[PDB]
Parts: structure tokens; sequence; C-alpha cells
């Protein structure tokens, strides 16, 4: 059972979300679509699809860690206000 | 003498500080006079601290300054039920 | 990015993927189809046909993949949900300014 | 009987 | 119009019965009398919720107008909430105090808008100049606690106050000292006395309601016993009307000592801790009937007779 989950460094067991399993499943079915296509200009658009969408997968995880950073900032400051 | 005063009244049950706003006609013009009656001796009836202000206009002749000097002498040496009957006089 | 290698006891309380995650992934797929077709010159028909076959496959694999049932934020309103804790963190800075200066 |  | 303050308008229609529904709306005196006879009060109660919410929309009620209705609902219904008492102390070097109602309403408003950012303050002036204060507690984010309010009764000259028990106990030193500064005092003492009747707690403390005056074949042999067991209750309690108190918690840490047993706890130096609560209505004239019943002694204990006198019911008893 060697299916992978790719997480950034610094997380714990109780912080594991749902998007860290779909992203290794995004690249496993990506190579199975490329092998049935012999056109070089069609595989370059999927290579354009491999760069820019994975950049948005990095962008949606960097925004999601900043949602958890200001939520823990709101939990830390409420001990300092009280 | 509740028909001579305008506005609501604010009364404490100890009556150590009173506040009421009345109107008079000394020469045909309505003068809103706001008088605050603060008491310094708790064992007495007569006032000690009399501060009488005007809510309306105050840019006039020497009639209202003579009137405000008349109210401060007739609140210290006259009780409050006898000076209201003198206001109808 | 580190490794996976799941347990055999974790596969009992798993749930399918939620609707609001899949509605944002359908929205950004339609935004990136219009991104490529504004950037392409020729052969616009069959490259669209390989992307409609790919988005049929990628939404099929999300229905078969089981996710943990832990709560997440909505990805559809991710520009507007990001700003509303910034109006509250600034409210605790002026709330500290009503406290620390007094 | 005192009350403290 | 906000929805969450309009939920409190339709809640208080549901919390009043229809027999006293005309008593509250005539003392609320914000709607005119032609619209009160337009709404049929003899119909279904959910239609009264629908007809009064059109009257609150067109007259543009606010958060102080809906909290004005909450004071009149809790004035005629004082039975649902308990009332603890606060005791303020006059400082040394003082002979007379300066009190003003315009000086009280701004100093109590500025002391609660400074500490917390969401405190709803509403006032109502009643007969013999008693101010009735609602406080809705909001913490840092939300619109404040509308379902669970907190009431302060203050009679504008006394150092005694009747405050209800809030469900947020962390704001109770904040509510006590805010009444101390605005009423020109220097010390707040929480006195331990509570009941569910506010009209009886102003009778036992202010002591203006307690006293209102200006055949030989059935013969007993107990001539020395019969009028001895009632002469203590006439010189202490009497047949006079008394205020109502229904609760008294008696925390005993006393010991055991008697002349009958010589081997029962004869070597114990440790205290026997106890707590004795009384849960019965009208307790002050309930204990006076035990002495002609013969089930109690005619020298009655002074702990049960000092309850209108010493002005608390929480007592702590030490005995050897």
């Amino acid at each position: 059972d060697i299916v992978h989950i790719w997480c950034p460094e610094g997380m714990k067991t109780s912080d594991i979300k749902e998007l860290n399993i779909v992203l290794p499943e995004f690249e496993k079915t990506h190579l199975e679509h490329q092998q049935r296509i012999e056109s070089k200009v069609c595989k370059a658009a999927i290579a354009t699809f491999y760069v820019n969408v994975k950049e948005q997968f990095i962008k949606m995880l960097k925004e999601s860690q900043m949602l958890t950073n200001l939520k823990r900032k709101n939990a830390k400051m409420i001990s300092d206000i009280e | 003498f509740a028909a001579l005063l305008t506005g609501p009244l604010q009364r404490n049950p100890l009556c150590n500080l009173l506040s009421f706003t009345y109107k008079l006609d000394p020469g045909g013009q309505s003068f809103p006079f706001c008088a605050r009656l603060l008491y310094k001796d708790l064992t007495a009836t007569l006032p000690t601290d009399v501060t009488v202000t005007c809510q309306g206009v105050e840019v006039l002749s020497t009639s209202w300054e003579e009137q405000r000097a008349s109210h401060e002498t007739l609140f210290c040496t006259k009780p409050l039920h006898q000076v209201f009957a003198s206001f109808t006089r | 990015l580190k490794h996976g290698k799941t347990a055999a006891s974790k596969r009992k309380t798993w749930q399918p993927l939620s609707k609001s995650t899949r509605d944002h992934l359908q929205t950004m797929m339609e935004s990136v189809i219009m991104t490529i077709l504004s950037n392409s010159i020729k052969e616009k028909e069959e490259i669209q046909y390989h992307l409609n076959f790919l988005k049929k496959r990628l939404l099929q694999q999300c229905e078969t993949l089981k996710v943990p049932p832990k709560k997440m934020e909505d990805l559809t309103n991710v520009s507007s949900l990001l700003n509303m804790e910034r109006a509250r963190d600034k409210a605790n800075e002026e709330g500290l300014a009503l406290l620390q200066e007094e | 009987f005192i009350i403290d | 119009m906000d929805e969450t303050v309009a939920e409190f308008i339709k809640r208080t229609i549901l919390k009043i019965p229809m027999n006293e529904l005309t008593t509250i709306l005539k003392a609320w005196d914000f709607l005119s009398e032609n619209q009160l006879q337009t709404v049929n009060f003899r119909q279904r109660k959910e239609s009264v919720v629908q007809h009064l919410i059109h009257l609150c929309e067109e007259k543009r009620a606010s958060i102080s107008d809906a909290a004005l209705l909450d004071i009149i609902y809790m004035q005629f219904h004082q039975h649902q909430k308990v009332w603890e008492v606060f005791q303020m102390s006059k400082g040394p070097g003082e002979d007379v105090d300066l009190f003003d109602m315009k000086q009280f309403k701004n100093s109590f408003k500025k002391i609660l808008q400074r500490a917390l950012k969401n405190v709803t303050v509403s006032f109502r002036e009643t007969e013999e100049n008693a101010v009735w204060i609602r406080i809705a507690w909001g913490t840092q984010y939300t619109k404040p606690n509308q379902y669970k309010p907190t009431y302060v009764v203050y009679y504008s000259q006394t150092p005694y106050a009747f405050t209800s028990s809030s469900m947020l106990r962390r704001n109770t030193p904040l509510l006590g000292q805010a009444l101390t500064i605005a009423s020109k005092h220097h010390q707040i003492v929480k006195m331990d006395l509570r009941s569910r009747y506010l009209d009886s707690l102003k009778a036992i403390v202010f002591k203006q309601y307690n006293q209102t005056f200006e055949d030989s074949r059935i013969i007993h042999e107990n001539i020395v016993e019969k009028e001895r067991v009632q002469r203590i209750t006439q010189e202490t309690f009497g047949d006079y009307p008394q205020p109502q108190l229904e609760f008294a918690q008696y925390k005993l840490e006393t010991k055991f000592k008697s002349g009958l047993n010589g081997s029962i706890l004869a070597e114990r130096e440790e205290p026997l801790r106890c707590l004795i609560k009384f849960s019965s209505p009208h307790l002050l004239e309930a204990l006076k009937s035990l002495a002609p019943a013969g089930i109690a002694d005619a020298p009655l204990s002074p702990l049960l007779t000092c309850i209108p006198n010493k002005r608390m019911n929480y007592f702590k008893i030490r005995d050897k």
C-alpha cells in the first residue's frame, strides 16, 4: 500500500487535508493520457497543462496554509487580549 | 407652575441638585431660563449654590444681566413657592 | 514533499469528496480552457477534444478517491473568504489600540 | 454561635 | 432592518400570554392607539406575530426600542430570574454626595463602551426614580447576548442594588465596579442574599413594608406550657405580615458533643463538615407553626430569627 501523499514540511497528523491525496492522483492519470497521443503539438499543450495547473496547485496550497496561519494567529492573540 | 416650564424635568429623590427650564415675558420676548439649584447644607431648605443660565439668545442689552442678578438674589433669600407666585406678579 | 504509505486501519471512516471542492475545480478547468484557446492559433478542435476527455477522466477519479472527513474552507469563494479574517485581525489591532493606549 |  | 434584532421582537410576542398582552403594549407607548385596535387580539397567536411585525417595520424600531420592551416584560414578570444584592460603602471624609441623572447616564455609558466594543445599554425611568438597566454582553466579535440578558436595579439614592445572576460569571467584577464609579462610591461588597421575588427582597432589606401598624370538660392541665410556646413567636415574629425568602444555605463545620453518649465521637478532633439548605416557600411564617405543634422547643434558636435582622441567609456556623 505504497500510494503517496505529498505534504509541505512542518505539518502534523491532525492537519492532513483532502487536497494532498488528489494531487498524486493528478499526476498518475496524467501519464496515461499522454501515451495514447502521437501528435507533438497535442502533447505540448498537455505539457502546457502540466506546468500552469500544477502552479495553481502550489498556489491553492500556499493560500490554504495562510488561512491556517491567521486562524492560529487569531487563537494566539485572544490569550493576549484577555 | 408646570405650564410655565418647557421640556422634561429631571428629579432626584434627595433633591440635592435640581434642574428646570422656564420661560418669562418681561418685555414681550420669550426668554428660556435654565436654572440649576445645587445645595451645600443638607440640614436646610434654602439654596446656597444658584447657577442660572440662558438657553436661547444672549446678545442683547443690560436687561437680562439685571434679570440674572435678580434671580440669584430671589433664590437665596426667598423660598421656591413664594418666588413662583412673584413670577405671576 | 514527503511520502505516503497509508495504513490498513485508516480505510474505515473515509468519505467521498465534497461538492464545493469539485465546483471550484470545474470552474478553474473552464477558466484554463479559455486560457489555452486564447493562446492557441490553429488546430483548436481536437486539442479541445483531448481536454474534454481529460476532464471527464479527472472528475471520475475524484469520485473514486476517498478523502478523510475533516473540515476545510470553501475553495469557490477563496478570494473573498481570505479578506474577511483580515478585517477581523485589523479589528484586534485597533482593539488592542483601545486597550494598550488606555 | 457566632457568624464569621 | 436587521434580522437578528427582529428575531427578538417576535420572541417576546411568543413569551407573553394573551391576557396580559394589552398591559405590556399600553405601557410600551410607542405605537398609537388606533393601530392597537386594528390588530385583532382574539385571533391565532401566530397571526399576532405577523401583524405586529408590520407595525415594527413601518415605525422603524431600533435596538434600544426592542430592549425597552424587554424591561416592561420583566417588570410585570419578576419571577423567572433571581436577584443577588450588592452593598456599596461610603468613604471616609464624606458628608453629602452629588448625584445627577444626566451625570449618571453618560458616565455609565462611557465606562462600558471603553472596556468592551459591543455592549448594549438601555435605560428606563420608573416611579419614585428607579433606573432599570439592561446589559447585553458581547465579547470581541459577535452582536451581543440577546437571549440571556443581565438586569441591574438601582433606586438612584441608595447604596444597595439588586442585580440578577448572569450566565457569564467572568464579567461580574466588571459590572460591579462600573456601578461604583458612576454613583460616586469607593467600595463594592457582594452581600450574600438571593431570592426569586424582587418585591419581597425590597421588603426585607429596606424595612418599610414589614411593619404596618400605628366548658370545663376540654380543659388542659398544661397551663404553664400552652402560652409559653407561643409567647416567643409573638415577641419575635408575631401575626404581622413578613417578607418572603425561600432559600437559606447553612454551611456547618461544627463538632459533636452531648451528655447522653460517652463513647460516640469521644476522641474525634476533626470537624464534621455539613451543608444544610432550605427549599420551601414562605419560610419565615412556615417555621412559626412548629412551636404550637409541639415538635419544636419554645427556646427557638436565634439563627432562624435573625434572617430579616442580619440581612443575609448564607451563614457559617462554628461549634465545639
